[PDB]
């Protein structure tokens, strides 16, 4: 699977919903098909490998032992409690396949709020004790870029990886070891609707007119205001995002959003 | 030579999630099968206590693949338990949304997760692309030329050579193996298409955020209607309309006709992996409350007796856990759900799965797209008729051929290119409402202290349900019935076997080191884990 010219990739899959590997999906400019084929050499990943069982165990195992090196992205939280039980792939837990793999990558990135932070399965009162990358194997000195988001822009990870690979080195990250260059504003500041957040012009209600006339959605529980990402801006699918369409952010980049932004409709 | 032993794939992969498939193999043919879920994540215990308006956001976490599926089924559920009766364009919207769902859904299913099994990317390196070529532009109204093709074995062949397959490292087709059977300018016509596929998908996604904000998860639903103003303006209504036509192009001459080619050679696959019982919820409503106001509507069928379909009724459904990681051994009703873990190891007490068991009249019943044009074209369904006779007639077989791993995936063609010529039909009707001065979008409502509701969505994978119970204006109990739960479930506690586990059952394996033949099987289903556990 490795060899000279194209970088090395592993990607793993731990305690996720396969959102983070479908965005990378919608790659634009470089397409998905490009940065396969001309830049980059997917080595593993679950989700669109050939080989299955022992057969994708064998091409995991050659992937990592490479002369050559290997950049790891990791989508999913680590199940820690009950000795990681609760999540198991090729029957060894999560925790342990993390704790042998990642300490060997050149760089790791954890690509999408539940490998950078915990997300959703380590909500109140987190029954898997669920936890980030960093958090888990922090005895063992691994220290991920994280790419946060519920999912992230693919434009960041692309970004992200396309700069290590020409600079040799992680770019600026923030105290949540974010990168600068993607999370260094947050949604509001950028958002096309701050003029009447000025002006305490709020939508009240959706099926409202001033909703339907574009008001801020503040009241309606928008956490823009507290949620660092670059969505208005770069917008998905080269098309769309949360308050162009009508709905307020609910600060799916930042570490605990599932219980500090909670409830979402209120402020 | 036949072969006996058992055989495990774990990880099983090109499906979504984690699964285990355990099997035992006795003379080159497999006679028992064992489906185990490897990861729980809990969403229902993390759901108590927190506010009914929150549990969409949640719940559309459960999948990425099936992205924005549980989004409208708990909105769905709560618009129900809050009984607000949604505008009419909000509806259309919900609906145009999952429309174009289905379409991106399964056309990375085929050619992404599927076509592996059945297609040797190596042998297209020995293909003559002027013979492909005249093969390519006689299955379809779209011509191709030599130098078409010849450009992507160029590109392939580059690749090979550089000795880094990536995707395609221990593929099960490499060297050759004897249940391959393309022959090289076919395989190449399908790599191809796959490749030209990468790209025709990020379009069919680009068509859900036009409306729904971003792909994967979207974010235009409340309770009582969706947000999106903009999708009342002639310019996204007419940015929609031009990805589904290209899109729609894309089913029709590209691949319905690959479809049909790959069947036909290989239509031996008409004998394994039949089931006996279906259920499915129906789709695209004209009224929220009503099942039968959908373009497809809901059914039951038992042992494959089709002309006695039977209502589906709501409180006959029951998840076990006897054989799952969960306490105890009781079967419950959604409404009065328990999800209390409790692992025991592999097998360890009868219990090899985080995935409980949904059984409806105390039977393990098929969902997904073999179910809907089934139960559909039983129903009298003009356009899946229509389709599916058009199929059969290219094929040459008879209606039995349904019941089995090729049926299933023709099916999931079949029900594409149906709901593709209906996304026109609702998009025409969606302009001649906006058109009589209906520019409402979202209802008012209030939240009951204490109340029930459920929501039904047939996802691209079958037939999804949330229920909900809340107490004190707070969710008391909020339980999950997912599509694959009901598929790849395991057995019950009167141990009968799931459709996943009845299926493989004698299916052949040539090699035991490649065992592709279990794959097929399986993934003609598209599992997907997460959503089957959450
Ligand atoms: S960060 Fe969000 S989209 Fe990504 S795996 Fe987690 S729940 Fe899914
Ligand atoms: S809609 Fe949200 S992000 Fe935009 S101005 Fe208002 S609070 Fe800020
Ligand atoms: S919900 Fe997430 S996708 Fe952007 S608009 Fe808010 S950080
Ligand atoms: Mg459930």
């Amino acid at each position: 699977l490795m060899g000279p010219r194209r970088p090395s990739v592993v990607y793993l899959h731990n305690a996720e919903c396969t959102g983070c590997s479908e965005s990378v999906l919608r790659a634009f400019e470089p397409y998905i098909d490009t940065l396969i084929l001309d830049t980059l050499s997917l080595d593993y990943h679950e989700t669109i490998m050939a080989a299955a069982g022992d057969a994708a165990e064998a091409a995991l195992e050659q992937a990592v032992n490479s002369p050559h090196g290997f950049i790891a992205v990791v989508e999913g939280g680590i199940p820690t409690a009950a000795n990681g039980i609760y999540g198991k792939v090729a029957n060894h837990t999560m925790l342990d396949i993390c704790s042998r793999i990642l300490p060997k990558a050149q760089a790791v990135i954890a690509y999408g709020t539940c490998a950078t932070f915990g997300g959703v399965q380590a909500a109140k009162p987190n029954p898997t004790g669920a936890k980030g990358v960093n958090d888990a194997l922090k005895h063992l000195g691994v220290k991920a870029i994280n790419i946060a988001g519920c999912p992230p822009n693919p434009y960041n990870l692309v970004g992200t990886i396309v700069y290590y690979l020409k600079n040799k080195a992680a770019p600026e990250l923030d105290s949540l070891n974010r990168p600068t260059m993607f999370f260094g504003q947050t949604v509001h500041e950028q958002c096309p609707r701050l003029p009447h957040f000025d002006a305490g012009e709020f939508a009240p209600s959706f099926e409202s007119e001033e909703a339907r006339k574009g008001w801020c959605l503040y009241e309606l529980g928008c956490k823009g205001p507290v949620t660092m990402n670059n969505c208005p801006k770069i917008k998905f699918n080269q098309t769309n995002w949360p308050v162009d369409a009508g709905h307020p952010c609910i600060g799916c980049s930042e570490p605990d959003f599932w219980d500090a932004m909670t409830p979402f409709y209120q402020n | 030579s036949s072969y006996s032993g058992p055989i495990v794939v774990d990880p099983v992969t090109r499906i979504e999630g984690h699964l285990r498939i355990e099997v035992e193999v006795e003379n080159g043919k497999v006679k028992n099968a064992y489906s185990s879920s490897t990861l729980f994540r809990g969403l229902e215990i993390i759901l108590k206590g927190r506010d009914p308006r929150d549990a969409q956001h949640f719940t559309q976490r459960t999948c990425g693949v099936c992205t924005y599926t549980h989004a409208l089924a708990s909105t769905r559920c709560v618009d129900n338990a809050v009984g607000v009766h949604i505008p009419k364009n909000a509806t259309y919207i919900r609906n145009l949304v999952l429309g174009a769902q289905y379409l991106h859904d399964h056309i990375v299913h085929f050619y992404h997760l599927h076509a592996l099994d059945f297609v040797d990317v190596t042998a297209a390196l020995k293909a003559d692309p002027a013979k492909a070529a005249k093969v390519a532009s006689s299955i379809s109204p779209r011509k191709t030329t030599a130098a078409d093709l010849k450009a992507v074995q160029d590109k392939l062949k580059t690749f090979v050579e550089t000795g880094q397959l990536g995707p395609f490292t221990n593929a099960y087709f490499l060297g050759g193996h004897p249940a391959y059977y393309l022959d090289p300018e076919t395989n190449l016509i399908a790599t191809a298409h796959y490749l030209e596929a990468l790209r025709l998908q990020v379009k069919a996604a680009r068509a859900m955020a036009v409306f729904g904000a971003k792909n994967p998860h979207t974010q235009f639903t409340v309770v009582g209607g969706v947000t999106c103003y903009d999708a009342l303006t002639p310019q996204r209504i007419a940015e929609f309309e031009a990805l589904w036509k290209e899109t729609k192009a894309f089913v029709d001459e590209v691949y319905i006709p690959d479809l049909l080619v790959v069947a036909a050679a290989y239509k031996d696959w008409t004998q394994y992996g039949g089931t006996d019982n279906f259920i499915t919820f129906g789709e695209f409503p004209k009224d929220e409350y009503d099942l039968n106001s959908r373009f497809f509507k809901p059914g039951v069928v038992f042992k494959r007796d089709f002309k006695n379909i039977k209502p589906f009724d709501k409180m006959q459904i029951e998840e076990h856990v006897r054989h799952s990681w969960y306490e105890g051994a009781e079967a419950r009703h959604p409404w009065k759900g328990q999800t209390q873990p409790k692992y025991t190891d592999l097998h360890g007490d009868d219990r090899y799965s985080w995935m409980k068991a949904p059984r409806y009249m105390g039977e393990p019943m098929e969902t997904g797209p073999l179910a809907q044009v089934l139960i559909a074209y039983s129903q009298g369904h003009p356009k899946v008729k229509a389709v599916t006779d058009a199929v059969l007639a290219k094929l040459g077989v008879g209606p039995e051929a349904l019941f089995s791993t090729l049926g299933r995936t023709a099916a999931r063609g079949i029900e594409t290119a149906v709901i593709a010529e209906y996304v026109g039909v609702m998009l025409q009707e969606y302009k001649d409402n906006i058109a009589k001065g209906d520019n409402v979008i979202c209802a008012p409502w209030e939240m009951p202290k204490q109340a029930e509701g459920v929501g039904f969505v047939n996802a691209p994978r079958g037939g999804l349900s949330h229920w909900i119970r809340i107490e004190d204006g707070k969710i008391g109990n909020f339980q999950l019935v997912v599509p694959s739960t009901w598929t790849l479930g395991p057995r019950c506690d009167k141990n009968n076997v799931s459709p996943v586990e009845a299926s493989l059952i004698g299916t052949p394996v040539a090699d035991a080191k490649r065992p592709v033949e279990i794959l097929r099987t399986v993934h003609s289903f598209d599992p997907c884990i997460a959503c089957g556990v959450h």
